[PDB]
């Protein structure tokens, strides 16, 4: 609604320092950097390219808002989830181990905080018994 | 100064350490130059070309040992770098490798050497070329060609013994006597193998005709049999180096799965309208405008997805068979769902009516 | 006289160029000629057919030159079709190709020949039997293979280098003093190249005994090891042909959807009944009964639809795989709808109980 | 009805020069390319022989008037369009970028017209996003 | 007496054309007569064993013309069997095609010669030779494979040749001179092509040590392009062997398809409780109660269904696939009817609320 | 003392007959003696190294043939374990297999020579080296290799005899009078052969001109041909021992599957609750708390179910059509008793409205 | 019911010469000779074997009286028939033209009478059209 | 209930000798050697590893009751014991003959005793015809 679009607003002043109404390549680059990380340029280029619709090179406010709304259920990502947990799962019995969560994810990709993947358990291990089953986490996930 | 002399380091590890692409080229002008010493040595041992080859072959030499000097300085120095190889102790803890052996063996050999000889020069270039692999990967993936075809090589082996020991005991049997080349069993066994292997130098070759009767039977059999190891191990080679692929493929998949569950996962724990997602947010912080962080924590979920949708392409029908099957199952399980939910419809159908 | 002109310069750059079934016997007719002329001048090279040969070859030369000359005139004069080549500056931007480079290279010598000879010209007939190609499809087929195995065709070539090196090496020492055949470390490695090869010229073999065991040790792993290649070099044409008719087979795919998808849209445009399809209507006016536009644009559709199942043919597992997957996935979207449908049953069933 | 006949009728006459009331392969072809395209012998014969019903060499006015009347959802094409559409998404997202489209298409088999696929992105997108579904899009299109 | 020899002619029809299992066993043993005859008349060459070998051969060549003679006979006295060639006449245009033009002409030869002739009887024991086949299955095996894989033949063809004739003409070069073997080019050519082909005889091989590299080099590149056209056709048998064997599966379900609608629809026409069945029980009644004729027609239903399960067996992949790909377009069609049925209920659901 | 020695007797038997692992590794340390026996017989063969190699041949024979003693000792007296061999009457038996009648052949043989004797000592060694096998196994796998790929083997035969003898037969003629080699067409078949196998001695080698053209062109067809046996041969002895591990892994389905059966009827039969499963708790009793039994009962089911989803693994693409197929059709009778029900459902909508 | 079971008596006098109460595999070869037709032993004895359910070598009266009773509905050979017209239907669009089903049906297998293809067009070519549908063919015969 | 979770303390105390709340592998492998069966220490470690929810080496008493309380319904293996009886079924005809049944299983993993069988075909044999479907034998066990 219009605070939220007000609220988008406050983002792309945080964002678009040029004040074009476009968050430039260049420009994303630079507030990341500014926001605790350090990307590439490459990266940012090819992650922004497929994001933005009309593919100017950068985002307009009316595709940020629109992405800033499009929610998880929309994506329809659950079975992109899904199969990203079954690819862990090598007994294929369905459900995966959550020693063995924390650990792979801890030396995994983008290495998750010890106190993330803890409220990781606290959401998912809502039975708490370790080994937690994923078309659960999913389900709940998307909703 | 510090960080850069650490990246300068591990750079040098991935090139002195199995080398990709332009490294992989360092490591080939390497290996011409040690091959065009070993080039030169083999003139040298002529007679005729003597002079002038190692007049052109001492500077190669030269040029030879301090490189292969530098390149083992830099080694050593790059393997403190590895966690379990950290600090000089764990420099020295990393030659106890068998490769790492055989590289000092050859060294001690060659500074003895420098401090009859033509021989002992011989054998350290054998041993140098065996050096040039140092990850037993040709050793590893012959090993693995032949066991996992043993049955067929065993076969193959087996009847082609047989064959060539009874052709060459026949044909002996036939040539006796009356050819000078097979006056004895042995001599019959050296041409059996040379046959059978169709190196044919012509040596020895059956005159009588009931021994070329046999040699030719005995020969389509055993020219047949020798060809086949041949074949089954070009067939093992190739099945093997794609099973290895399959499986790189795979890892290359199980990494961007990883990465969306960390994404996802970080998405849930950073809605903003949400509560409770301190540590997702204090995570930010700490890396470190809420909006801000939760656009950008969707930003790379969408990267993330659309990275595990790339890792998820087929590389083969027993994959995808795999992957539409597990939405198969969940499909059956949808539709038990709705026969049930059916029978609930049917169970309640008395009520209303 | 203007379009039958140009029609024909597109069937003679069709049959230059890149020929299909009868421009290849085209092709074929002006290769056996060159290949005649070859082998003309190699008989004019003995002494005792020299007369003959050349008396018959003078001719055929000529023949060949004139064919050579005309058909470089109609490949310049045809390559101004291509919008890419068109016009006169076009056609001498299209003569910078490598393969334009060569056929000039070869031209200019020839020429320069014809305005100690013989090695010249066996090398000019070299490079214009190289010439024959003008696709590089050989040449890029064989590095695809090479390099799509590199694994296996590098583990084979390492192995066996180490076991010719290995075998020559131990021949020598056993036979260095006893036979004079092996007096020398770079004859022992010509034997043993020639062993593993199983070439066996004969000039060379082992004759003590314990360097004939080591010959047939070694020679078994050496020839096993120098068969590899081949073998390995053959399953990488096979496979990589049945990528390229793969590719080729999806390519013809593609080209009959975008032709359903317009007849598809033209239908949709061109309902008589319906309004608002101005650009269609008046598409097909300007292409010239409204009702017999109609009825023509559905035969479009109905064969434009008959030819993209043809193309829909599986040509392998993968294919139909996909396929119905992607269906499979409709089923289960379908299936969900169906999920979602009969909640909102339940739901309502309060409402009429 | 009885008019849709009488236009058939009209239609025929405009095909069926001969009066035979069976419109022949060489008079389809002369018809046609008075109608402004050039196609082959061998093309019409092959495109209409499974046309026709009774495989009689030509369209008797029956088949004519029955194929006049089948509807787009008689043929169950959809699949048909659908797959057509996917070849061209070679992402796989599911969406096709309309100047993508566009361009395919002008230099694709029977090349449409710019008009053409100016009417093909008035009817399809409809959104006006330029990356249009084409699930949706064969469904309009059936309906 | 008239069923019988039809019969015994039909048998011996099949017996003396395509023969299968014992015919081929009978085919299998007057090619062992021919080919004795054939290795007798090899011996009867030779001078030593001249008069033994003719004295033993001239017996067994009177028994294989025998034979011939009551084989063509049977031929063509069972011709007469089949439609198309029923009748003298029928039989005598049997004689028209290719294989029976090509005995027909052998015959004309050896009655000419039974009636310098050496020469003339070795050709005549090729062509009977090349007589063996009768079906064309193993030239037309060779065509299909040559002509399927014709990309990668010509590319080994090409890349061969071109190494062939290089190596050839730089170890000319290299030797023209010094060896006496290659004092000509065309000397140099066979040395090449006995080389690359690994025969090796030795009658030629290089001297020189610049030629000795350069032969080096090329006989790696070229053994292993000249081993690749083996490899290539190999497997193209292979595979094609598998495609007809796929393809008689096919044929062999095609036909109890065939049976069991028969039987299907002899069973719906065959209900006693029913009428108007008349062809089907007039049909049972001519071929001859009906109760027993519908039990019998029951039993040859459930036979026949028996037998087209049994051929439906997978025999690959893809099969399977196509085979539940049509029953899963079934289970999409029946799911769309059950989505279209809830859509009634809903738009039902009103008129009950 | 009872048991013990039958569990001996049974590990005997394992080794002794199909070993496994290390029973392998007796087998080939045993296999390793008696081909040193060969070898040294071989070497005393030679009349320089008769005297060492007799003196070192002696004792290894004498253990050779202890060793033969003893293992034919065990084999009989653990021929005894086995139902279908049990007694001495089945140890006798069981001697009538082919393999024990070779073996008892070569005993007696031996035996008599131990009680122009080098042929028969040669011979006998061949019969032992035969012995080797004992499972045919080797055999088998050629034989049906053979057989299943008869129609390429046959193909490859009859095209490569055609070429051989016409080419044999064109060089022949080519070279009768000019080429002392070709004196006679036997001369010329065994050049053919030796050149179309490229053994390529070198005794015999075409010199004239046309000559070497012919053998030229008839070579390259030939040495295609010739080399295609062995290629048809490997790729069948790896698809046969495909197959082989296939039906291993199917039965090893089969075993785990009779196991869960039986464990869920177990367990099924064991409930506390339930009554009437009297022949499961009394079977329970016999073997050896009812809620212990119940215990371990659905403790045995849940490891059972284990196994058999272990035993499930895919191993191939049609594997895995075939299992969820099945659930394919399972799911297609599901969806067609929705629609029966959904039937009901707008049958009994009427009533309710 | 009863009169159905005293034709099944009937029948098996007609059948069972000896009286045995059993339809031997002889007995069966004898009979069916009489019927008008010659199959062979080996066919016969495979044929029964697997229709008799307790592998008796003959079938009992029970079940001769339970597959005559036996419908084809409960077969479920729906799909047997629809792969055995497909495997005909090399286009693959559905349907398979009648004048190729004659055809090939009086030069198949069994080879059916004249009249007996006339009356298969009789029931099936309902829509008196020659290209027959054959799911429609197996629905109606279930049925 | 309460009067179960008794006698689960009946079992365990026939289990657990040592009493302290957890079965061991040891403890576990002497009891069942007095049970009257003969396993082996690996086969035990390895089922009871996956058995026990936590990886403790031994079960502590709450997997225990819950495994106990662990219904047939809940491991879903309906699948499974269809499968095993597919397997051997050769035919596919979807039922498979009990003699058959019976001597396969006689001889078969765990033998089975004749008692065992004959229960097995009194409550499977329903139909008492010898040739059993085995789908009916899965839905019925899993009831
Ligand atoms: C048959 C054959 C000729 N042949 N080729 C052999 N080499 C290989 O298989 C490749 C390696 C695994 C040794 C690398 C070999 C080894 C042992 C015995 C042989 O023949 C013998 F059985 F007569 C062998
Ligand atoms: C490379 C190679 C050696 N090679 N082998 C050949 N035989 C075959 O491919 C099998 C057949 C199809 C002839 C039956 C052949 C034919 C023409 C030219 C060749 O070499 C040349 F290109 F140098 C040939």
């Amino acid at each position: 609604t219009e605070e939220q679009i007000a609220e988008f607003k406050e983002a792309f002043s945080l964002f678009d320092k040029d004040g074009d109404g476009t968050i430039t390549t260049k420009e994303l680059g630079t507030v990341m950097r500014s926001l605790g990380q350090n990307p590439t340029e490459a990266e940012l280029q090819d992650m922004i390219n497929e994001v933005d619709a009309d593919g100017n090179g950068t985002i307009d406010f009316p595709e940020f808002l629109t992405m800033m709304a499009r929610k998880m259920k929309d994506t329809d990502s659950e079975e992109e989830i899904r199969e990203a947990f079954r690819v862990f799962d090598k007994d294929g019995n369905g459900y995966i181990s959550a020693a063995e969560l924390r650990h792979v994810m801890t030396n995994l990709g983008e290495k998750l905080t010890d106190e993330e993947v803890d409220e990781m358990i606290r959401e998912a291990d809502i039975d708490g018994d370790g080994q937690v089953n994923y078309e659960e986490f999913v389900q709940m996930m998307t909703a | 100064r510090n960080a850069f002399y650490r990246k300068l380091q591990n750079f040098l590890y991935n090139v002195l350490e199995r080398p990709r692409g332009w490294a992989f080229i360092y490591h080939a002008y390497v290996f011409l130059l040690v091959f065009s010493c070993l080039v030169l040595s083999v003139f040298s041992t002529i007679k005729e070309y003597e002079k002038s080859s190692e007049g052109a072959l001492y500077i190669l030499e030269i040029v030879t040992i301090v490189v292969f000097g530098v390149e083992y300085f830099v080694r050593i120095w790059a393997a403190g770098c590895c966690c379990r190889y950290r600090g000089w102790r764990g420099r020295l803890k990393f030659a106890r490798k068998p490769f790492c052996v055989i590289d000092i063996m050859v060294l001690i050999a060659s500074i003895a050497v420098l401090a009859s000889a033509l021989r002992s020069l011989r054998f350290l270039q054998i041993l140098r070329m065996i050096r040039m692999d140092r990850r037993g990967g040709t050793w590893k993936l012959l090993g693995s060609v032949v066991y996992a075809h043993s049955k067929e090589l065993v076969t193959a082996w087996y009847i082609g013994f047989l064959c060539l020991i009874l052709a060459s005991f026949l044909v002996y049997l036939a040539e006796k006597g009356e050819n000078d080349h097979f006056d004895t069993y042995a001599d019959a066994l050296w041409w059996g193998l040379i046959t059978l292997t169709t190196i044919g130098y012509g040596d020895k070759y059956p005159q009588t005709w009931n021994g070329r009767l046999l040699a030719a039977t005995f020969t389509l059999i055993g020219v047949s049999f020798f060809a086949l190891p041949a074949g089954i191990l070009g067939s093992g080679f190739a099945l093997k180096v794609q099973e290895q692929h399959r499986q790189k493929h795979f890892e290359k998949r199980r990494n961007p799965a990883a990465g969306l569950i960390q994404s996802a996962w970080r998405f849930y724990a950073t809605n903003l309208s949400r509560t409770d997602l301190h540590s997702t947010w204090q995570y930010y912080e700490r890396t470190v405008l809420k909006v801000s962080i939760r656009a950008v924590c969707v930003m790379r979920f969408l990267v993330s997805k659309r990275k595990f949708k790339e890792s998820l392409r087929p590389y083969d029908v027993m994959d995808v068979i795999e992957q539409y099957s597990a939405g198969h199952l969940d499909m059956l399980s949808r539709i038990k769902s709705l026969q049930s939910r059916v029978d609930q419809i049917v169970g309640r159908g008395p009520a209303i009516t």
